[PDB]
């Protein structure tokens, strides 16, 4: 497929596109990313002791 | 106190101390133009217009916060 | 899409006056 | 390449080229001394600027005078 | 001549050398001819099978097939991983034989072999014709996907959306 | 060709492009390059004024059912915002093709068929220019106090020479 | 060999510096090879261009993230429960009770409360809702591309600047004071009274409708007439309730002086009267100075023409100008000397006299703004004295500046630094010894053997502000005075129940812990300036180097000859002055924080025992207040301060890798990088591999710059995990 | 809604690393 180097410069770039763009929606992980979850339990509390 | 004639004469008087009185102190491409017997063009009136306006306006706002305490 | 397509045939012109820019300056 | 340039406060006492660990400096006639010689520098070329000329100049703000310049691989001092 | 747009200049590696430099290379990307090999079959490739991709849907949008976003995961025979297996692996013969096509001899797509120019095909105004119709061919896949998300109806019956209302029914949603 | 008889500054008095009028306090006119651009950029300030002013007093013998401020937006063919990539190429594709060259109005998109009119009737443009221009910021400075319709200020001060003027409306 | 584009000297560089050295000289364009003074000031210009575009992109990222991923619409109704947020968070490397320990302030994911108080700021400016926000965001975007293209284009060769453009200082000091400072100011008392003094009452004013919206029910009528009384009728009333009608009035220039009721801020009303009165004095002071029209003054005959008789001044200002109107680093230095005092001065007057709505009850907003402030004003004030400093060397002339008050100042040059060195000595001596004097009492049980000297002259200027809290009856605590009775219903009664109502920071009651750390900070700022003004005085020579300026700005040294001379430069004059520095606004920002949270946790007694002595400094504000910061995170859990935990650790790490480049100098590393070229070039299947630029060990310039970089960011870090988690972690 | 999954990746991890190279090749480029 490349042997030269602005084509595996290209491969290299590309194969980088093929996975974030993917990442951000297919390949966020069920146990890795916590954050691509749903809203659980609490947390929106006052930042405590007083104002 | 009135609106029209404090500003008036505020004006004409600051127009007159720089026209009578303060000429050659003052005086210590070519728009410069002396058709008046010692350079009293549009620049040295707007200069001393806006000097004869911003008192005059001074004294119109004095006389209206209710009064003067002075 | 609205103000994203006529944002985009706004940059349409905006860059067909950059390539006056690009040569008018040199 | 430093700039090493010298002055004619220099008395000749040939103190900054015995010091000078890498030959940069010598001592050519000159008639303003006793000793009727004052050093000169045609290999600046070879200096790092390390300066144990002018730790060795007798003479009050130093006659022998080194300006850092632009450093090659031989400024550097380097093996590598 | 008119490349793109009146008054700039086309960029000195448009020689000409492929044919019609339209002067259409803002991010200067054929200075390399190494690479100008390759983006000259990568705006052939990209135009070849989707002139008759768009040719192929606009014949059998409202005939009696369904939606192309739904061909695919529509209920075949020996479920499509195992026809997978045969649909890259045949292909893959035939970029086999264009591999030796590439790089050594006989850039793609005038080659004009016997049952593959069985007609003996010519030349200028017919490389122009064949190129112009592969631009927005280019121009009408991006667009049929985006016109199937943007209005969930069919891509023949958008025509008289548009030809319904050229107001208010347009691109701007 | 004096604005007063006291002065006449630049050396651009003598040198003109049949639009002179002699007069430069602040020194705009003294740069030679760029006469060849400040002639041609108070032309077109003028030249897209006069079709404004054209159709700003027009509507006033004619219709009134458009209003003013609401005339940007009403229900057109096409909805305001969409009309707008129209505008962008449509006004541009004469607009860059008015700028070729910039050889003293060439005459490649706006080609007149003839007339050409070099004596006085350039500098009589201009003057209808350097007025259209003073036209216009007339209809944006009086009417933009949202006290006079699209054009009422007029027939007012016919009715109402030394009653309605600029320091007597002083309302909403 | 090719990337220091601006020095060839550094391209013929075989070694690894020629990179440090393309990145730190890349913007001294006074040096590069082939630079001109007209190729000079079109480099600078374009560079303005590129500071003003990232500053507009910065300011529109800000209003971008507030209107997209925080609550400012929920914070409008609520702003005081309700936590402000800056931007959410995806952080891919959390874990789950990383993600439900920073969800706060009701929002949806992890998100940061936004300490800069942007809030605040936007919404007393009349911004609420996130479509106001998102408007302008695209707004100062499209104007950040705006100053990308003008920079572009003023370095075109059509539109590169005259040599005499710059050069006229007259025109821009015109056009500055008059259109840039005073149209602005004009134009923002447009925007205050048109749109954000009616926004508070109630009153949408949008671009929909403010052709419609009439600011004053009887408007444009006074102004035309007279009575401008007329504008401060019926102002915001003593129950006004901010963004809602309740109580509203109807005035738009009021000047009441002191604070609104409920957000404790200043009124917005005499905030568009000040901004009205000084446009119309910077308008006025902006027809000052002759530029074309045979009115002004010229700057030539200003300076040249002060100079006193019987020789008190030397030859005067004479000759001045050309050194200030030709130097670049004398006019880069006026300005950061002006600059930074009036950041400090920012800093100084937001605590006191909070201008926005909710401000001084949101506590780590007021933090963080006036620790910002203060470190901004610190790091700018010691770059007047180094481009003062650049200035003696690359700039100075003294055939040019015979006798004028500059060189009078390089005269008597060892009476100022021997002055400096006699208060800054007196101070550290009488300071230091009355805090040891005190702990020592505190350690011997006896805490009425201290020396609590009462701050006499300063609470003889509150009492004179109005502050009957001690008693002195002067000037407007004393009610039969004369500027007290002048003053009734002009500006005094809203001032004077401002001072007197004790949980507000105008005008603090100080003690004896007061009299101490002004002195402390009277040390800090005569040290300070003791490092730079010997580093600006000593530039060109000393008794130890008489050619200093021969070898420039920034040399490592002279050599180890005549005894020594390790750090002889006035860069390296400067440098040790930042660690001076940020010892001062350390002490200014420990005192400012813990006599605000001694005032906002109510217990304004626990300063005023412990403050007096170095103890209660270190047990009662630095191991009392970081009880919650480091228990961020911890074996049995964590929370929202763990983001300020790990910058808490974060920082002393980077800090103490500051002392590695410091303690440390070159020459220990040169000697241990041969062992690492030699271990790479004898090292099997590593021969493979080869550098290109030579490894050398940081230069010894470099090697204080990395350093003091070290340990200014680490400092930093500290102190703002600190400053945040403190005051939010119990707030 | 899916910006800040995708955004981050490419500034953090693939701008940089485009800028960690073409800002690399640049440097010890033989000057002609
Ligand atoms: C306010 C931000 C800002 C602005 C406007 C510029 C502006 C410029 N830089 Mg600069 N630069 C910046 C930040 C900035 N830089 C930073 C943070 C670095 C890293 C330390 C550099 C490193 C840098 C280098 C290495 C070079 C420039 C160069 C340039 C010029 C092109 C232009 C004057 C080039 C230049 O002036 O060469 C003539 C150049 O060679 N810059
Ligand atoms: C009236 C016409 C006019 C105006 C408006 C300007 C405006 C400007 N010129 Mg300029 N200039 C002019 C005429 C004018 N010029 C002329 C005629 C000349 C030739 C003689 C020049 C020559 C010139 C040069 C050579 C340079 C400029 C620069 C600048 C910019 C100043 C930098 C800045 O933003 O700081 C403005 C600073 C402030 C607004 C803050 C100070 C205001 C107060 C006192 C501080 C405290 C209040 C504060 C605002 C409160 C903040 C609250 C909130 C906003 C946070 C600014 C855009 C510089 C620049 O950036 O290049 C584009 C520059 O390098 N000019
Ligand atoms: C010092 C001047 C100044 C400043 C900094 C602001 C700042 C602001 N105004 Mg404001 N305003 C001002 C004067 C000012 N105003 C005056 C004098 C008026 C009376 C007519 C208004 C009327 C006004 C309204 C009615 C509204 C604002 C709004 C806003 C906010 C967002 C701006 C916006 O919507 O962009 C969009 C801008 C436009 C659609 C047109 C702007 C007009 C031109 C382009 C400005 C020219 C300035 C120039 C480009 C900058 C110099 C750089 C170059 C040389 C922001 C707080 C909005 C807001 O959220 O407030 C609640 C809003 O609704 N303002
Ligand atoms: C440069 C800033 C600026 C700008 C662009 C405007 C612009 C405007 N003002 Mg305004 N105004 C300003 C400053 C400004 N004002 C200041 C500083 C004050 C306080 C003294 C006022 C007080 C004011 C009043 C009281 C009224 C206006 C009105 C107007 C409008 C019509 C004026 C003819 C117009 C939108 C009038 C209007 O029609 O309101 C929209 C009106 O009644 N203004
Ligand atoms: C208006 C602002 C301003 C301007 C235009 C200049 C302009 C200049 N200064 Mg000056 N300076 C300023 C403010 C300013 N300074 C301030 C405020 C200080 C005090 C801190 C100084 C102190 C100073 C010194 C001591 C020297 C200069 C020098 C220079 C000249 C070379 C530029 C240079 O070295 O850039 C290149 C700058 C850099 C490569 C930045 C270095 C790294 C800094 C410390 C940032 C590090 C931040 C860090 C990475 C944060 C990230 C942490 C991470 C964990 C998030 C240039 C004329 C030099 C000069 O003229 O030589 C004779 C010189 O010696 N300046
Ligand atoms: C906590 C650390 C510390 C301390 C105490 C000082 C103290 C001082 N520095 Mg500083 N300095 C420091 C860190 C420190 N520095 C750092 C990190 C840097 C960056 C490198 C600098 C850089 C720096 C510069 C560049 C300058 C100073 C100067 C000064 C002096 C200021 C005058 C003064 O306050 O005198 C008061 C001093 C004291 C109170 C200390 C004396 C302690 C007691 C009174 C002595 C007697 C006690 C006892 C009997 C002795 C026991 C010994 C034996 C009998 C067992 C003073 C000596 C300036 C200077 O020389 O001004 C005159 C100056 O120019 N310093
Ligand atoms: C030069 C040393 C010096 C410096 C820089 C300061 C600095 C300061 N003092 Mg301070 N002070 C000093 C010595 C000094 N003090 C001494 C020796 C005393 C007597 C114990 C005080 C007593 C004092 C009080 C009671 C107060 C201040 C306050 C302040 C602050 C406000 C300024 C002010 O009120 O002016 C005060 C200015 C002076 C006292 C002038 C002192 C200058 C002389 C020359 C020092 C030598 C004094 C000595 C008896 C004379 C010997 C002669 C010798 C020169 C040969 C400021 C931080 C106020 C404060 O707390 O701010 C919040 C305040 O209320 N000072
Ligand atoms: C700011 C940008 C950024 C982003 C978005 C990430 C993202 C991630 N890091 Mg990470 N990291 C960063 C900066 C960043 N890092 C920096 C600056 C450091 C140095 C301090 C680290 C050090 C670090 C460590 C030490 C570790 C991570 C790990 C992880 C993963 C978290 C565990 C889950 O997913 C887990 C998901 C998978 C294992 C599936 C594989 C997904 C990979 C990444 C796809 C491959 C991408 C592509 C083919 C190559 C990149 C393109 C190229 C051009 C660079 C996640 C992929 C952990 C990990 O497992 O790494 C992957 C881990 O051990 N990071
Ligand atoms: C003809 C003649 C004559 C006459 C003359 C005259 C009479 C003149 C006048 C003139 C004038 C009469 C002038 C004026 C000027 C003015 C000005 C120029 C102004 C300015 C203004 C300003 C600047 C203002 C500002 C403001 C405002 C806006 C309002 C409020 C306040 C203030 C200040 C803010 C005689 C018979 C003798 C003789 C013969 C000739
Ligand atoms: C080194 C040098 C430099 C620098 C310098 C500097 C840095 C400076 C700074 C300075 C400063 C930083 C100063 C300051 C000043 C201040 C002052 C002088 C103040 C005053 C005050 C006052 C006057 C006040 C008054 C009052 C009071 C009492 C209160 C109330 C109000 C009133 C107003 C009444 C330069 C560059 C030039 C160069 C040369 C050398
Ligand atoms: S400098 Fe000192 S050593 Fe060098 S030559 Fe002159 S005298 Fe001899
Ligand atoms: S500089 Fe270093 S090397 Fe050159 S002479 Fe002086 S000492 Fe010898
Ligand atoms: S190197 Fe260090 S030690 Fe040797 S002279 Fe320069 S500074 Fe003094």
């Amino acid at each position: 497929i490349i042997s030269r180097r602005e084509s595996l410069r290209a491969l290299v770039a590309l194969s980088g596109i093929a996975a974030i763009v993917t990442y951000g929606l297919k390949g966020a992980k069920d146990a890795d990313l916590p954050i691509t979850k749903g809203p659980q339990t609490t947390g929106e509390n006052g930042k405590g002791g007083s104002v | 106190l009135d609106p029209q004639i404090v500003i008036s004469g505020s004006t004409a008087a600051f127009l007159a101390i720089g026209r009578f009185v303060f000429l050659g102190y003052q005086r210590r491409s070519t728009i410069f133009a002396t058709n008046d017997p010692a350079g009293f063009n549009i620049i040295d009136v707007a200069g001393w217009g806006a000097l004869g306006h911003a008192v005059g306006f001074a004294v119109l706002a004095i006389n209206s916060l209710q009064g003067a305490n002075l | 899409a609205a103000a994203a397509a006529a944002a985009a045939a706004a940059a349409a012109a905006a860059a067909a006056a950059a390539a006056a820019a690009a040569a008018a300056a040199a | 390449a430093h700039i090493v340039k010298i002055y004619d406060t220099c008395i000749g006492c040939t103190q900054c080229v015995r010091a000078c660990p890498l030959d940069v400096l010598e001592m050519v006639p000159w008639d303003g001394c006793k000793a009727s010689q004052m050093a000169s520098a045609p290999r600046t070329e070879d200096c790092v600027g390390c300066k144990r000329c002018e730790t060795a100049c007798p003479t009050d703000f130093l006659s022998v005078r080194v300006y850092l310049g632009s450093e090659s691989t031989r400024s550097m001092g380097l093996s590598y | 001549r008119p490349m793109w747009y009146p008054g700039a200049t086309a960029p000195a590696h448009l020689d000409g050398s492929m044919l019609g430099d339209y002067g259409f290379d803002p991010l200067r990307l054929g200075v390399n001819k190494d690479n100008l090999k390759w983006f000259r079959e990568a705006e052939l490739t990209n135009g070849r099978w989707a002139m008759a991709a768009v040719v192929g849907i606009l014949f059998t949008d409202a005939v009696g097939l369904p939606k192309f976003w739904t061909a695919g995961a529509e209920k075949y025979a020996l479920d499509n991983q195992t026809l997978a297996l045969i649909e890259v692996a045949v292909f893959a013969v035939l970029e086999g034989k264009r591999y030796e096509i590439y790089k050594k001899t006989g850039e793609t797509g005038f080659l004009s072999f016997a049952p593959f120019d069985p007609m003996g095909m010519k030349s200028e105004e017919m490389k122009l014709k064949e190129l112009k119709n592969g631009r927005l061919a280019m121009l009408a896949f991006l667009g049929f996907c985006s016109q199937a998300a943007v209005y969930g109806k069919g891509p023949i019956e958008t025509l008289q959306l548009h030809l319904a209302d050229p107001g208010h029914n347009n691109i701007y949603t | 060709p004096t604005w007063l008889p006291g002065l006449n500054p630049p050396a651009h008095l003598k040198g003109a492009l049949a639009g002179d009028n002699g007069f430069d306090p602040l020194g705009l006119g003294q740069d030679e390059g760029r006469l060849k651009w400040y002639a041609e950029a108070e032309k077109t300030n003028g030249r897209w004024a006069m079709m404004a002013v054209a159709g700003i007093l027009g509507q006033e013998l004619l219709g009134v059912t458009p209003a003013w401020w609401e005339a940007g937006a009403k229900e057109y063919d096409i909805p305001a915002q969409a009309l707008t990539p129209i505008e962008f190429i449509v006004m541009g594709f004469l607009e860059i093709k008015r700028y070729q060259g910039f050889k003293q109005t060439g005459t490649s998109g706006f080609i007149n068929s003839a007339g050409m009119n070099s004596p006085s009737m350039a500098t009589k443009e201009v003057k209808n220019g350097r007025l259209a221009m003073v036209a216009f910021i007339g209809f944006c400075v009086q009417a933009l106090a949202t006290r006079t319709q699209p054009i009422e200020g007029l027939t007012a001060h016919l009715a109402d020479p030394f009653g309605k003027n600029i320091t007597y409306y002083l309302t909403h | 060999k090719l990337f220091p584009k601006f020095s060839q000297g550094l391209a013929q560089d075989p070694t690894t510096r020629r990179i440090w050295y393309g990145l730190a000289m890349a913007h001294d364009f006074e040096s590069h090879d082939g630079m001109t003074e007209e190729n000079l000031y079109q480099k600078i210009f374009a560079s303005h261009f590129g500071q003003l575009s990232i500053i507009f992109l910065w300011t529109s990222g800000n209003l971008f993230h507030v209107a997209w991923q925080g609550n400012f619409e929920q914070w409008v109704t609520d702003p005081v429960h309700i936590r402000p947020i800056a931007h959410a968070i995806w952080d891919p490397h959390f874990g789950q009770p990383a993600v439900e320990a920073f969800t706060r302030g009701g929002a949806s994911g992890p998100v940061n409360i936004s300490t800069s108080g942007v809030y605040q700021w936007w919404y007393t400016i009349g911004m609420r809702t996130n479509q106001d926000l998102y408007v302008g965001s695209v707004f100062l975007a499209l104007v950040s591309a705006i100053f990308l293209f003008a920079g572009w284009l003023h370095l075109q060769p059509n539109f590169q600047p005259s040599l005499s453009w710059f050069k006229d200082a007259e025109s821009r000091l015109n056009h500055h004071l008059s259109g840039l400072f005073g149209v602005s100011s004009l134009a923002w008392t447009g925007h205050l009274v048109h749109v954000a003094i009616p926004e508070s009452r109630g009153q949408h004013v949008g671009w929909d409708n403010f052709l419609s919206v009439l600011p004053h029910p009887q408007g444009l009528t006074p102004f035309f007439t007279g009575n401008w009384a007329a504008y401060a009728q019926s102002p915001d009333t003593a129950s006004h309730v901010f963004g809602t009608a309740q109580g509203s009035g109807q005035a738009i220039l009021t000047f009441l002086g002191g604070f609104h009721p409920q957000t404790q801020s200043l009124w917005l009303t005499d905030m568009a009267h000040h901004h009205l009165a000084i446009a119309v004095i910077f308008i006025v002071a902006g027809h000052m100075y002759r530029t074309n029209f045979g009115i002004g003054h010229r700057m030539q005959a200003i300076l040249e023409a002060h100079t006193p008789p019987s020789g008190s001044l030397g030859a005067g200002h004479k000759g001045l100008f050309d050194t200030v109107n030709n130097s670049l680093h004398f006019q880069l230095g006026l300005a950061l000397a002006s600059v930074g005092t009036i950041t400090s001065l920012v800093a100084q007057h937001m605590y006191s006299l909070p201008p926005y709505a909710f401000q001084a009850i949101d506590f780590t907003t007021q933090a963080a703004l006036y620790t910002h402030h203060q470190y901004i004003a610190g790091f700018i004030m010691c770059g007047a004295f180094a481009h003062g400093a650049i200035f003696f060397i690359r700039d100075y002339d003294p055939e040019q500046n015979k006798g004028n008050v500059l060189a009078r100042m390089l005269d008597h040059k060892e009476a100022l630094i021997s002055h400096l060195s006699w208060v800054s000595l007196f101070l550290g001596f009488h300071t230091l010894g009355l805090y040891v004097h005190n702990d020592v009492m505190q350690a011997f049980g006896t805490p009425e053997k201290q020396i609590l000297i009462e701050p006499v002259f300063a609470q003889w200027i509150q009492a004179a502000h109005g502050k009957a809290l001690y008693g002195f009856d002067f000037l407007l605590s004393s009610k039969t005075s004369a500027a007290f009775a002048n003053g009734q219903s002009l500006w005094l009664p809203g001032w004077l129940d401002a001072i007197n109502n004790n949980q507000n920071s105008l005008f603090l009651t100080i003690g004896p812990g007061d009299f101490l750390v002004h002195h402390a900070i009277a040390l800090g700022l005569h040290t300070t300036t003791l490092i730079l003004v010997k580093g600006a005085l000593d530039a060109r020579g000393s008794k130890l180097m008489p050619d200093k300026k021969d070898f420039g700005y920034s040399f490592p040294c002279d050599g180890p000859g005549r005894g020594g001379t390790c750090d002889i430069s006035a860069y390296d004059a400067f440098y040790l002055a930042v660690f001076w520095m940020l010892n001062t606004i350390g002490w200014v920002t420990f005192y400012w924080h813990w006599k605000h949270l001694t005032l906002w946790q109510g217990n304004v007694a626990q300063f005023d025992e412990s403050s007096t002595y170095l103890m209660g400094w270190l047990r009662d504000y630095l191991w009392l207040n970081s009880s919650q910061l480091i228990n961020g995170y911890n074996p049995f859990g964590m929370n929202s301060l763990s983001v300020w935990a790990w910058t808490f650790l974060f920082g002393h790490l980077i800090y103490a890798t500051g002392f590695m480049f410091l303690i440390s100098w070159r020459g220990y590393w040169q000697e241990l990088i041969e062992t690492l070229v030699w271990a790479h070039e004898k090292t099997p299947l590593a021969n493979l591999v080869y550098w290109k630029d030579k490894p050398v060990a940081l230069s010894i310039v470099q090697a204080r710059l990395v350093g003091l970089a070290h340990f200014s960011v680490g400092y930093i870090f500290t102190y703002a995990a600190f400053l945040i988690a403190s005051t939010s972690g119990r707030f | 809604s899916w910006a800040p999954s995708v955004f981050v990746p490419l500034t953090g991890l693939v701008l940089p690393a485009i800028a960690m190279a073409t800002l690399f090749v640049y440097i010890e480029k033989e000057a002609p």
